[PDB]
């Protein structure tokens, strides 16, 4: 081997607002707004692989054109992004003169807003308040509560939801009639249901089960790709009798080699998000998996625990 | 010289004074002290861990091989020792013990390879582990894992739980199992015969008895019978009624005396006697550990009420286990099995 | 007063003889000393005891010390500021008297410490944190001839097994009422104290509990509030928490309802507020509560297994407000 | 064994200063034609090569090569006892767990003797020196130093833009540009402040601000340095020495 | 020498066809980078899986026997901060290789105890340098990872090591070694294993010290028992029966005799009850709930002490009440 | 009451600057025979004494002894506006709260006058010094602090060692170990680099390196540097001055004892 191929993601990531299938009113908006100009300050939140950066991305360089090279900013959370690069360089950049046409204006893309700083958040308001004129700033985050209010406040606020199933399957078709690829409907099924409106990760697992297998089929991806974890605690959890749940347990998840942090933990996240039993009873199982969470904590985390957390759960729903 | 340290142990405490020196003094530890003695004539010394109960020997069964290992000329350059006196933290983790582990083993002298084997490598051990943070252990991992041909790790604890599962998986595990009276009788009476301490003929096994699963308590305890038999002088031998009187056990009748006021009583006397009771210095776990061997070992109650008592002195002695108030405690649980 | 009659020697001590014959028997040899921990009830003459024995091992200028100041630095800048009192033979060092960094001083202090040996008196060993115990395990055993540790402490429950293994083990059983006695009436007749019936001293036994401290402390009290002439029917003086705490007992008994939950809340922030620990509130609360004849065997029953429930949760736990207000809660429920 | 008598302990502490900071590790080798030694820092962009020749020593004995591993930061630690004017020989056996530094004063005096222990390294010398290279230069090392000095506030990277009898460095960042232009020249008043050039190729690579400031350590080794550079492999930074070279290779950026 | 390594040391592998145990995963790497198509991977797994092994013998086979030159190999041990992301993580993946020409490898090993900072910066360099460059991400739990870090990557779950891929490293360890094995010996070892191949090569290095022979007999099972200090099925079973059916003091004395004769843990003997009542085919779950729950109580107070004796007795009334239900 | 003028402010502030660091209080006092001066570090391994005649100053009146203790620290603080060449005068009631530094340049012109601030210290001077030590001996104060800073980087003890014609420093940590060894001899091109050694007894002696950082500093008041060491007392190291002296008196490390 010399060297490899771009991945599916990297290289079908989109270019125009139009390939992008996520949600479709930001879209249009987005859309909209690059043919007449004048882009306002952003600020783009959601959910990881959901279309974000690439949007941004995308709306820039439709906005710029050729000058995109000369007129935006880009800063990923891979860079510095302190008080001092907010006093220096943005500032510099922001008083920097350029010539564009009556209806562009410079694109600072900030992304993953939600890693800056207090002072440079602080320190970004009037930064973006006395060049507005000439400068505008996108941030691309994905908790909208880690940046201040008085940030917000100064920028529109798009907050992008989750990817239907209409949407993923109709992009993985898109691949796969640009791809040639080998397919089956339950196949598709298995990788949407495995993606959980994550388009980067139903791409990835799609990519994935095509180098190693060739044939997208269900059988395949779940044999690379284990059945979404959440959903087997969800099962063992929603259990009616303590033996079924145990076997549960015993073969789906320790039997595979599944940490017992990683079991309670994805426990706990189950109950919480939980809907088909009462709030009381929901806490109480909170509870008992807490305390199971505090014993493994300690060192504590065996198989014996877990059964004993479940027993408890069932005694509470035991009425 | 050699003279110096002779007198400084002969002045020394019974506990230091018969520090097993070599790895043949460990009297009951044998499984690991036979690998460890094989392992010597090889030089495939794997990473260790040693864990048990406390006053097992795993500090000096680790001290012992490491003398037998590298002659006292060695003994101090080829050997990293931290104790939970140190600070452990990820920092020194990284720091000093990643450096100590990288530099390469010094050259022993011409008197060193004629009577020691000399291993390659060097040895880091890290008593007390429990104290170590989970971080600073997982830290160590790959420093143990990448540099193992120049040094080896030798982990010692008491709890093997507060130890991550990936450290205790790449050590290997040496469990010291606890010294009653069958595995260290030979001990004991090899110190007592050391210093002459004259006793009948039931007061070691019974010493051993006392100390549950612990030399060094055991040892400290006929260091204090032979004590006040020598300051008396008067030539008898120690009785077992002496040794349990000054290793704070509760005597048979004060004891005789809770079981009446359980079995025939009210909360009032009880709460009195309990009262009258701790004026006395007792240590509760000494009270619930006699008042479960004499509940489960008297063949006169019903298995229902012996599954409640065994249960009730267990959670007795867990409360016990975090620093409570001994005086609460012991009057609940004396409530709580007298209602029975 | 206490401290102008307290014995100095091991010769000098007026009750258990059989405390002072083991004392004598340790001090015999006393090169070959391990280290001891002195536990038993608050009040019954065990810090006595230790510098005792201390005079036996040591000249009697071993009571002649001097109280200096130590600095220490953390992983941060914050100083800490540490009183030891040092002795030409001995030194005594109390964790007690900061938060979490008795690790810290524990470690340095005895790190650089370490007839021939010098001896350390560690006071309340219960204060000290499990870190600072684990920090200590080590030291006691690396450096046994040059530092000998002499804990007192009230009680080994929160002792570590490791520390309890590593040092002998000595109680100090409270004295008898009739020791007690003797010891105030040797007291009264040396500070010409007129008494007109001698049961009055029993009497004062009687209300110590074994506590000598506290005993001769309230023999005084009693003596300047009656002019240097106790009577027949002299009052018996109590400390003020105990009157508060006798009192939030009674308006638990009279009144159980959120109300009164909250005054009580209150009694119990002015009771911490005033350097008085939770452990001690929650252990007389509930033997007081108990005293309470209105209730019956059922209840005093639940109350004592929710003072324990809330006394490991205490124990646990920082905020001792949070558990104190639940175990009273707990106790209104319960009547 | 390892034997070799510096005339000056000044020598060998500035050869050292050299791989400080930059470097953790170094790998030193003495055989019968001299010493090597070679680090390479975390990053692997920075290869710090030296090569000292038998007549650079005042005795210098082999009869059998010594590999010998050590820290770096170790070393320096010790390298300030050579009142410079003091005699250094270092010192080692064929299978040494420590090498032995031994400062000397002319009279029987002081002798500062000290015993470091080694690290064991995997033997991996690399051979990456080029036959050609697309441009060759020299000039006065002081001036190398004060072009990168005078760039490095400007950016983390400095540019080398090499063009027929034009050799071009920049820097381009936040608060503006800079860019200094030399031009080959022949100093007859002197030409050890000539700058020579010779390209077959014009050239322009990047390099990373912070590690030519490492390697302008190299002035006070030699009053020129030679900057040869290709499109096709790290460029390289020497500074001669009487019987010896120490070399810096760096990676260009992407 | 490779002789004074120890067992776990001295048999790691070196090529992808000496990592057993785990196939579906070993296959579909050897195809992606065969093929040449390998994406960011997470090997996440228990410790003791292979998955450093795997990952090291992977950039072996990539990069030939040059491999620590080319890979950058970060692990928990190194500083890991958002500063070393920056610095050294981006000027590895921005620039090319010095000794040949191809993609380079970060191996992020036991990346888990990395903070959410560096996670943060370095997901936007998984995604910027994707051309050049991949990323290994090694993990036991899969919490300690951000949700955007842990979708950029194709996740492997290293499955414990099954029967048959641990007799085949066990027979291929005592073809290496001068040793032989009892079948009934090499099922017990099997079993107190979980998977975990250290544990498997530690205890047989110690059972093959503990033979105190030439190695011209065999190691039976009451080597590893005695050498492992664990109990046997036989005194487990006998316990039982004596906790279920004898009497009270019967079945202390009998607790007592064992766990005293062979210095027999009793967090071992709470285990090996609690995994064979497991198979017991009982009622109503009551007496189910309360065996479970009482013998994890008791596992938690021995996890910090106490009285052997206590929580031995606690055991015995535990197993009592429970099974009291049951009539 | 005080009265002692300086020729050059520098002396003083040199003499300081030895006390500096090492300690944070320090108890002068004045009398007819000139001052002296005492102190030791909060552990008690190192006493710093000063004595300076009257012949060492330019105006020296005393007509009552005047002890005034005083924090380091704020003497130094206040101890760099000598100008080196200004003229000091150190002035003090007989009941003084505070000591004052009055610096003048020879002119009228600039007068910088201090008021510090006194602290209450229980007079206790020491009188800890030796009437015979096992061995003597002195070198150039610049080869001292050499030998210090040399050793210092590989252990926090250095051992001297003397035998006889040998003395012998020595250092040993982590790193490795290193030695220092010097021999006696005179050397009449200018005698003030000869190295002297007077051996009664061999001695063996280990000291915490922080502290022989400390003494070091004394090689600015004088070219040579007297050792005196015993295994009965506590080492002394001493730098002469034209009518006077300072001494570092330094506790052996009795295993751990700096
Ligand atoms: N709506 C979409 N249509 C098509 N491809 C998409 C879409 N959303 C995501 N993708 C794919 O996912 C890749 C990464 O998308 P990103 O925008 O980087 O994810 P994100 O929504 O920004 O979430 P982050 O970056 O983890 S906070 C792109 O390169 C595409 O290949
Ligand atoms: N197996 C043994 N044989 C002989 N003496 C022993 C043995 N175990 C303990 N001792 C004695 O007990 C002393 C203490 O030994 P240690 O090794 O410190 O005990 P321990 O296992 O380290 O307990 P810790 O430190 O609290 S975990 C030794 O110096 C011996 O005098
Ligand atoms: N599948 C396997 N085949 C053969 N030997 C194995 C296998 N897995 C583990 N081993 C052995 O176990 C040793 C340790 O393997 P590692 O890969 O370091 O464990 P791990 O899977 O990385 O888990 P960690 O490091 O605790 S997160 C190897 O050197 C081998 O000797
Ligand atoms: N042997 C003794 N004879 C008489 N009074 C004593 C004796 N020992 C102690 N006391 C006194 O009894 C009281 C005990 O309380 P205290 O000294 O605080 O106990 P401790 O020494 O345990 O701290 C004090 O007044 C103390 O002086
Ligand atoms: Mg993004
Ligand atoms: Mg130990
Ligand atoms: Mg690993």
């Amino acid at each position: 081997t010399l060297s490899l191929q771009l991945p599916w993601v990297e290289k079908y990531r989109p270019q125009v607002l139009s390939d992008i299938v996520g949600n479709k009113e930001t879209i249009d908006r987005l859309q909209q707004i690059a043919k007449d100009g004048n882009m306002p300050h952003m600020i783009i939140s959601g959910m990881p692989g959901i279309g974000k950066t690439t949007s941004v991305h995308c709306l820039a360089h439709e906005l710029l054109g050729r000058s995109y090279a000369d007129g935006v900013l880009e800063l990923n959370a891979s860079d510095d992004r302190g008080i001092d690069v907010v006093r220096n360089q943005i500032k510099h950049f922001a008083q920097k003169k350029l010539h564009l046409p009556p209806g562009k204006h410079k694109i600072v893309i900030l992304d993953e807003a939600d890693s800056m700083t207090a002072g440079a958040q602080q320190a970004l308001r009037r930064t973006m308040e006395l060049y507005s004129n000439s400068t505008r700033f996108a941030f691309a985050c994905n908790q909208s509560n880690k940046i201040i209010e008085p940030l917000q406040s100064r920028c529109a606020i798009l907050r992008y939801s989750k990817l239907s199933d209409e949407d993923v399957l109709k992009r993985l078709l898109q691949i796969i009639k640009l791809e040639d690829v080998k397919y089956t409907n339950d196949g598709l099924e298995a990788i949407i249901f495995t993606a959980e409106g994550d388009m980067r990760q139903a791409i990835n697992n799609l990519q994935s089960t095509v180098a190693g297998h060739g044939l997208v089929n269900a059988d395949n991806v779940f044999k690379i790709v284990d059945s979404p974890h959440p959903l087997i605690v969800k099962k063992m959890l929603l259990a009616s009798n303590l033996e079924d749940s145990i076997q549960i347990l015993r073969t789906d998840l320790w039997k595979k080699g599944y940490s017992s942090i990683d079991i309670v933990t994805t426990s706990f996240r189950v109950t919480k998000n939980l809907a088909q039993v009462k709030e009381s009873v929901r806490l109480e199982m909170i509870k008992e998996i807490g305390l199971t969470h505090m014993r493994i904590l300690e060192g504590v985390g065996t198989y014996l625990q877990l059964a004993s957390m479940l027993a408890k759960i069932h005694k509470l729903n035991n009425k | 010289s050699k003279l110096a340290a002779e007198q400084s142990l002969a002045q020394q405490p019974w506990v230091e004074k018969y520090r097993p020196k070599n790895l043949d003094e460990v009297t009951a530890q044998d499984h690991a002290v036979t690998v460890l003695k094989k392992t010597l004539k090889s030089a495939n010394l794997p990473h260790m861990l040693f864990y048990g109960p406390p006053g097992t020997g795993k500090t000096s069964t680790i001290l012992a091989l490491t003398k037998e290992l590298y002659g006292p000329d060695l003994m101090k350059s080829r050997i990293l020792e931290l104790n939970a006196s140190d600070e452990r933290g990820i920092s020194i983790v990284r720091e000093k013990v990643k450096n100590f582990a990288r530099l390469t083993v010094s050259k022993p002298s011409k008197h060193d390879l004629e009577n020691y084997p000399c291993p390659p490598y060097k040895i880091i051990i890290l008593d007390e582990a429990d104290s170590m943070t989970a971080d600073a252990q997982s830290a160590l991992r790959r420093t143990m894992e990448t540099y193992s041909g120049v040094t080896r790790f030798c982990l010692i604890c008491n709890y093997v739980t507060r130890i991550i599962d990936p450290l205790a998986s790449r050590c290997s595990k040496f469990r010291f199992k606890a010294l009653d009276a069958s595995n260290a009788i030979d001990r004991l009476r090899f110190i007592s015969e050391q210093e002459n301490v004259k006793c009948d003929d039931g007061v070691l096994e019974r010493i051993l008895d006392i100390s549950a699963g612990d030399l060094r308590r055991g040892i400290t305890l006929l260091q204090s019978a032979s004590k006040g038999a020598q300051y008396l002088g008067d030539g008898k031998n120690i009785t077992s009624t002496q040794v349990e009187e000054l290793a704070g056990v509760v005597p048979h009748d004060i004891l005789i005396e809770i079981v009446e006021k359980v079995k025939s009583g009210d909360f009032d006397e009880i709460k009195k006697y309990v009262n009258t009771f701790m004026k006395s210095g007792w240590s509760a776990a000494s009270v619930v550990n006699q008042l479960h061997e004499y509940y489960i070992t008297n063949d006169n109650f019903d298995t229902n009420f012996k599954n409640q008592i065994s249960w009730l002195l267990f959670t007795t002695d867990s409360r016990l286990n975090n620093g409570t108030n001994e005086h609460i405690q012991l009057l609940n649980l004396l409530v709580k099995i007298s209602q029975l | 007063w206490v401290d102008k009659y307290r014995p100095k020697s091991l010769n000098a001590l007026s009750h258990n003889e059989e405390l002072t014959n083991f004392l004598k028997s340790l001090s015999d040899q006393p090169r070959d000393l391990p280290h001891l921990l002195l536990y038993g009830p608050n009040g019954t003459g065990k810090k006595t005891r230790c510098m005792a024995l201390l005079e036996s091992i040591f000249g009697p200028g071993v009571y002649r010390l001097k109280i200096d100041v130590r600095q220490f630095v953390t992983a941060s800048n914050r100083k800490l500021e540490l009183n030891v009192v040092s002795s030409p033979y001995h030194l005594e060092i109390t964790p007690s008297d900061m938060g979490n960094n008795d690790r810290i001083v524990i470690q340095e202090l005895l790190k650089e410490v370490a007839h021939r040996y010098k001896c350390v008196i560690i006071n309340e060993a219960n204060s000290l944190t499990k870190d600072a115990q684990a920090a200590l395990r080590r030291t006691m055993e690396k450096y046994s001839k040059n530092i000998r540790l002499i804990m007192v402490c009230d009680s080994m429950s929160p002792i570590i097994a490791p520390i309890k293994s590593r040092c002998l083990l000595i109680r100090c059983p409270a004295p008898s009422d009739s020791e007690i006695s003797t010891i105030l009436s040797d007291v009264v007749t040396n500070e010409r104290i007129q008494l007109e019936t001698k049961d009055i001293l029993k009497r004062i036994a009687q209300a110590s509990n074994g506590n000598l401290r506290v005993s001769l402390l309230m023999l005084e009290s009693m003596a300047l509030n009656n002019e240097l002439a106790l009577k027949s029917s002299s009052p018996i003086i109590k400390p003020d928490w105990i009157i508060v705490i006798h009192k939030l007992t009674r308006k638990i008994v009279k009144e159980r309802s959120v109300n009164s939950l909250i005054e009580c809340r209150a009694v119990l922030y002015d009771l911490l507020a005033h350097c008085i620990p939770a452990n001690i509130i929650l252990k007389e609360l509930t033997f007081s509560l108990l005293d309470v004849e209105t209730l019956n065997t059922t209840n005093k029953s639940s109350i004592i297994e929710y003072s324990s429930v809330f006394d490991e949760r205490l124990s646990l736990g920082n905020k001792a407000i949070f558990h104190l207000e639940g175990f009273i809660a707990k106790v209104m429920c319960c009547l | 064994m390892l034997e070799a008598k510096f005339e000056e302990a000044s020598l060998f502490k500035r050869i050292i200063d050299g791989f400080k900071d930059c470097v953790q590790l170094v790998n030193f080798q003495c055989k019968e034609d001299g010493i090597i030694a070679q680090a390479v820092d975390d990053s692997r962009v920075l290869l710090v090569s030296l090569e000292i020749g038998v007549e650079a020593f005042q005795e210098y004995r082999c009869d059998h090569p010594v590999t010998l591993g050590m820290d770096l930061t170790s070393l320096s630690k010790i390298l300030r006892c050579g009142n410079n004017t003091d005699t250094l020989t270092l010192i080692a056996d064929n299978t040494p767990d420590s090498i032995i530094l031994l400062f000397e004063d002319t009279k029987k005096d002081r002798i500062a003797e000290y015993s470091l222990k080694l690290m064991d390294i995997d033997a991996d010398f690399l051979k990456i020196e080029e036959l050609q290279y697309d441009s060759t230069l020299s000039l006065p090392s002081s001036e190398f130093s004060k072009i990168v000095r005078d760039l490095s506030q400007l950016s983390d990277s400095i540019n080398i833009m090499i063009t027929k009898e034009t050799i071009k460095f920049v820097a381009d960042g936040d608060i503006g540009s800079g860019s200094v232009i030399i031009k080959p020249f022949v100093d007859m008043e002197h030409p050890e402040t000539s700058i020579k050039l010779e390209m077959d190729q014009p050239v322009d690579l990047t390099f990373g601000a912070k590690y030519l400031l490492d390697i302008i350590k190299g002035s006070s080794l030699s009053d020129r340095v030679g900057i040869r550079l290709s499109s096709e492999a790290p460029a390289l930074f020497q500074f001669d020495l009487k019987s010896g070279f120490l070399q810096f290779f760096l990676a260009p950026k992407f | 020498s490779k002789e004074n390594l120890p067992w776990v040391e001295k048999y790691r592998p070196e090529t992808l066809d000496e990592v057993y145990g785990q196939n579906e995963v070993i296959t579909t790497v050897r195809k992606f980078v065969d093929e040449g198509k390998l994406p960011h991977l997470l090997f996440y797994g228990p410790p003791g899986t292979g998955k450093t092994s795997t990952i090291v013998a992977l950039a072996r086979e990539i990069y030939g026997k040059n491999y620590s030159n080319m890979v950058l190999e970060l692990n928990a041990s190194d500083d890991r901060g958002i500063d070393v992301v920056r610095n050294q993580i981006k000027d590895f993946a921005s620039t090319r290789q010095i000794f040949s020409k191809g993609f380079k490898l970060i191996i992020l090993d036991e990346a888990d105890a990395m903070t959410n900072a560096a996670q943060n910066a370095l997901r936007r360099v998984i995604e910027r340098y994707t051309k050049n460059t991949r990323f290994c991400v090694l993990a036991n739990y899969a919490h300690k990872l951000t949700p955007a870090l842990l979708s950029r990557c194709t996740r492997f779950r290293f499955q414990p090591l099954p029967q048959e891929a641990i007799e085949r490293r066990i027979a291929n360890v005592l073809v290496h070694e001068k040793l032989k094995l009892s079948p009934n010996a090499e099922k017990a070892l099997i079993e107190l294993s979980n998977g975990d191949m250290r544990r498997v090569l530690n205890v047989l290095q110690s059972c093959k010290a503990t033979l105190d022979n030439p190695d011209e007999d065999e190691i039976s099972d009451d080597v590893i028992y005695e050498c492992c200090g664990a109990p046997r099925p036989s005194d487990l079973k006998a316990v039982l029966k004596s906790i279920l059916e004898d009497d009270w003091g019967t079945a202390h004395y009998t607790l007592n005799k064992v766990r005293s004769a062979k210095g027999l843990a009793l967090i071992d003997l709470i285990e090996g009850i609690v995994k064979i009542l497991e198979d017991y085919e009982l009622q109503n779950e009551e007496t189910r709930v309360h065996l479970l729950t009482k013998l994890a109580d008791i596992e938690y107070s021995i996890s910090k002490g106490g009285n052997d004796q206590i929580q031995g007795s606690a055991v015995i009334g535990a197993i009592k009440a429970s099974f009291e239900n049951e009539t």
